[PDB]
């Protein structure tokens, strides 16, 4: 899970990007109160997290070494052995994960929540995964919308995001899924102080993602679709 | 944001901000100013690593809510 | 687990509920050091929590949306499939949980222990899982005894508590054995003030549960035995 | 409370005070008043949700203490 | 320790001062003074517990970094 | 896992043990940029963790009872049936744990890495497992040295070391590797004041273990090789 | 004094009245460095300072009973002896005090400065003492034109007030001239919370005198010159 | 306001609140939140006092800056 | 000044002296709003400070060395020539003080007062001097009650109290009238810590000060009427 | 006190404590605790000083309050 | 110093640090770091100012302790 | 005033001048406990400020813009008219200001006192001025070793420093006397940092004045005797 009332999520409530705004719902759930709940691919939200904490290679805003970040996380590994057959138990042909968060209707009463699943792929094919997630993807959509009526949660959107890898044989594939909660550091607010708190998550809450690229000299990793997950 | 103000009245603010330079902390840890805390969404899938690639959590002690 | 020099128990150090005053020791197991130690049912101090968090249609003084509430906990699901008989490996019939908060003689040297469990139940007969309760209390409340001697812990009471459920052909049951670490509201405490901090304890720890459903104008959820678990 | 008079001496102190209006916080969260926690027992079992019966922990973040 | 310079300079100290007699207390836990943390090594093996051989870390709850 | 920028090590950072500056190498495996990276025992690190906490008997600056320490643990439990031989699935005779520090070359860059590992020994051979456990030191030196490159970081020396406990039959085994992340008391700082913060872990910072054992007037409880793990 | 890097001024910096951007310079002495610093009536200024705090029949945010105000103050009292002629040498028929508030070009180098003077007036000429007054004015002007190359402080324009009672025979004038430094409430912050203060400055800082008498629904006290000095 | 920006980066900030409900307090008194000062102008004369005319200083302990 | 809503009073609000209780008042003057003004001498309240305090021989809880205590004082210091008749104009033959405070009816909204003064005294003769300063004391009953009108307060008591030294030839007297705004130690509130603040207050509220004596193992300095001023 | 719970509704609290071992320490000093003050009364004359007569106002600094 | 240790136990220390850049504050101001205070000596004359010449107390609001 | 058990002087407790080692006194006042007081030129003192606030033309840590610093202050202004004889009663020919500081023996115990005076001179004779002053010296040196027993303080040493300016005629002399309470920026302490506090007076307690000079590139403003008083 949950991010409530103290929180904030990058790319929707601060630094938000334009593809959230460009963005169509891929179906849209009728979540038990009456209201259709859209369905969103999370890929903007996503986008955004690289953005702000960069890359390996391209080091921005990234938590600092031996810190303690509490994270929302899952996460599978599983191995191919070199091309045996009848694998053990613990093994398989692909891997993946997904996570979903979802923006309750009135935040100052409810808490907007965050399914983060994972598992290991046995059959070989990439085409039979994929579909079987899109398959994950309308499930979890369906989970959302019942059982937020046990907490009477109403929510406006849901975002749902994805990720995998086959392994070639002989090769391990780890899949995560993580939500981290963190607090920002001052050098990523143009303009903000460490003497001017509430008005710094202001200027990240006004600032659009080209916005904060362009004022903070850093060039859009998004870019056109240039990552892949 | 209207949003803010109705929770500044119930005593709840969303404010984050870490004492570094160029580095992000976690939610809980000491020296951080504010009450509140910024979240972000990461799935990424690797081989042989997961948590290097795209959307750098770095050396980082996790600790896990549910 | 743990609650020591820092805490208190809602419903036996605050609040504390005539019941508990009320209790009379279901037997006593002799620990290590030669003392009797009382045990008791939880049911007074479970009884207590659910009056000042209040329920998910009278909501009380529930932890904030969002916020991160560190638990001890345990908890099991388990699922009994469409009338099937040699059901798979991680299935069942029924399913429980327990606690046990224990007393510490010295809290200024000692600390409090929690004890939690939870386990599914094979069989279907609900008579023979009730006894296996017992039969697990009786069992946690000498483990205590014991292993308070490797620590050299000396209590003086514990209270353990138990909840279940027998699944229906079809339907999965969850139980789950939570204490929470929390800090209080100031609208909880009569005559509390932010700027009392520390005598907004000790009104807490004045007040009896009867106290203060009168004083806050709250309908007592236990009543006579209104809650089951 | 004797008790907290011979804590206190030592330096500890069981005060927790949240700063929201109605709602409960989580210990070690910032905003609260005081160095202590107070804890409560709940055990429910439900089928079909446990943790929405009776003693309601709401839409909350749990980590876990062993 | 010219190390805590260059890192003071960055916003980072390794202070963790706990406020109570004897004790240590534990990272992130109200009251303590500084923004650092301290750690140690303990392995050890026991049979019939491991926890209470050799370097006493008493009756504590801990979290786990992962 | 990590300790970073904002952490000491108890023996090496603070309170350092002649024992760290006479101690040889066991030997150097090649990390990845072409340092060598010695590799040593880290029971003197152990030692000076069990001296500042203290025993169960004499137990000195141990963490305040009901405290929430955070805590990178990994710990295995195993039983010894009373004398079966094709024994059930998590049985064993003898079990493992695991810690190695790796201290990085530049702490305002990189972080300091902790691997922990345990697991259970099948064969009843205790001169099989010591081997094996050379064996699997060996191996942690080197997957160190490898995942490094990945977040390239580069480290300077790693302490490994090692606990085992071999069951006699019918009796239970428990092995744990423990990093704890406390503060410090000031009754522990010979010349610290509770005014004095900074100041204070310098004086931790420049005292040796030996010394600290005598302004304290503590029996050195590492003795010579009195700790056995 | 001095109001300087800290500071800002009801009714110029916060709140201001339109009647400052109304107000014509009464003429403007040369300072020093050849800028030309206009100098002005303050009834503005002294306007917005009773429409903050109210009057003493209309209170509206004035200091708390009791609290410690540091106040650039001076204040003169004389008394009128019942009819006496040659009166004695603490005595005069008439009282005055004056202010002047003048604000510095750059503010991040020099201070603003107060300038604060009252005395007693020995003729009964009402029409003698206004005169004096303007002309005391006028020299006030030219000691802050002055004064300032001392060191070397340039300022942009001066609002110089004044004050005065002629006493009736047998009755006592008292005369003050105050400048207090204070912190502002919440509840005169629209929109303002004790959670956002930075931005509760830049609130004050932005609303003007009218917008803040109709936000707050207060009756505004400057009316069309309801107020006398 | 562009000048607290600047001001901002040399420690300074006008900041002023105080945490009562209606009144002001003074400048340097504890628990008012921020570093700053708000400061007016008040010049006012009467006979039989001043003080309580037009902008009421109430009961209030001034101390004298020079 | 004044004392209002932030503050108590020695021997009054906290530490109230019996002789509080048992004090007869000399007379009321009728303040404006129709109540009777009871006034008292403030000898118990002024006792109640040495107490407290302590002597320069028996040092209690005295302000600090080199602490910054603001006061409402005001005091005089006067010569008398070695035996000179027509004595210089700052010269003369006595020297008194006064103080008065007066309680608010309700310090909720109104503040309490101090009022102070201080003068020399010209004949030699003792006798004329304390018949002088009982008038003074009524004409200070009676300033109170009429300027209080004007800021329309309404006290309930007034308490004054006098001091003061008659010179022999060649002897200079001084003679101060002060109350201190100060802030109380841990170690003089029996079962006070300095983590239990309000209450710390509280208890002092509470305790009487023959009982503090006990408590503290403190010589009642008042004893029966062992002080002179 | 009833007072106190009024007065704490206000945002007033009176509360003064000074971190000192047996001395007392002035209103707003840095490091005492609480928003409030306690005052005396002392009136002394001595001749030749009055400030060491009776009451110990030790060596002190004061600032006129009026 | 001997003396802070021996001062450090009676509750004092002498810490009096400013938050901005180059420039002093004075004791007893919000947002100083320490509960002491340090001091110096100037006496100059001047003519025609004085606290102009040699050092420089600058455009300063001054407070009379005595 | 009095700086105590809080305070340093600059010039003594921190920065100290190698001349504060090189002063011989001018002589020394017996004090009450039988201790010789030796007297000083407090001019090293009084150097030791210029360098570290530095002088208006080539500022240093000075002061503020605008801030509160609290003062132990007195001063005279004196007016000699266009050369009128039997001149008004506020003017002279020449004006003087004075200071002293004494170190406490036992800082613990007893506080630091600041003896300052100041006055007008009115022969037009500077050589009997000068002889006056070394006079007036000699008297505080006595005024001090006296008054100390009364509060039985004893002190060590006492520097005194002196300042005077002859008016020529139509001119005004001003003297001041004056020791502020201060705090110090980061940027004064070499190594300092904002998070090291109790560290960095202790760096400023060890380092000399041509030390610190260097350290900052600092040209010394002593030089060899560059500054008259």
């Amino acid at each position: 899970x949950f991010t409530g009332v103290q929180g904030r999520v990058i790319g929707y409530d601060i630094l938000r990007s334009p593809e959230v705004d460009k963005a169509k719902p891929l179906f849209t759930e009728t979540q038990w109160d009456g209201s259709e709940l859209p369905i969103y691919d999370a890929k903007p939200l996503q986008d955004a997290l690289v953005e702000y904490f960069g890359t390996e290679q391209d080091r921005r805003h990234y938590p600092a070494p031996g810190s303690f970040i509490v994270c929302a996380n899952k996460g599978v590994t599983a191995e191919r052995p070199k091309n045996d057959a009848d694998m053990k138990p613990g093994q398989g042909y692909g891997v993946w994960s997904a996570i979903a968060i979802s923006f309750a209707k009135d935040p100052t009463k409810d808490s907007s929540m965050f399914v983060e699943d994972a598992g290991v792929w046995e059959t070989p094919n990439e085409d039979e995964l994929l579909e079987y997630l899109e398959g994950r993807r309308k499930a979890m959509a369906k989970s959302i919308a019942e059982c937020g009526q046990d907490a009477h949660a109403s929510f406006e959107s849901s975002w749902i995001g994805f990720a995998y890898t086959m392994m070639e044989p002989g090769q391990i594939g780890n899949a995560i899924t993580v939500a981290p909660y963190v607090s920002l550091p001052i050098d990523s607010i143009p303009g903000g102080s460490i003497l001017t708190p509430d008005k710094d998550m202001e200027i990240m809450e006004n600032l659009t993602m080209p916005e904060w690229l362009e004022k903070m000299g850093y060039k859009s990793l998004s870019a056109n679709n240039a990552l892949k997950y | 944001s209207e949003l803010d103000a109705k929770l500044n009245k119930l005593g709840v603010d969303r404010i984050a901000i870490s004492p570094y330079k160029q580095w992000t902390r976690g939610y809980m840890e000491p020296g951080n100013i504010g009450n509140g805390y910024v979240t972000g969404l990461k799935v990424d899938a690797g081989v042989r690593r997961a948590e290097t690639k795209n959307a750098y959590i770095g050396q980082i002690n996790m600790t896990t809510a549910s």
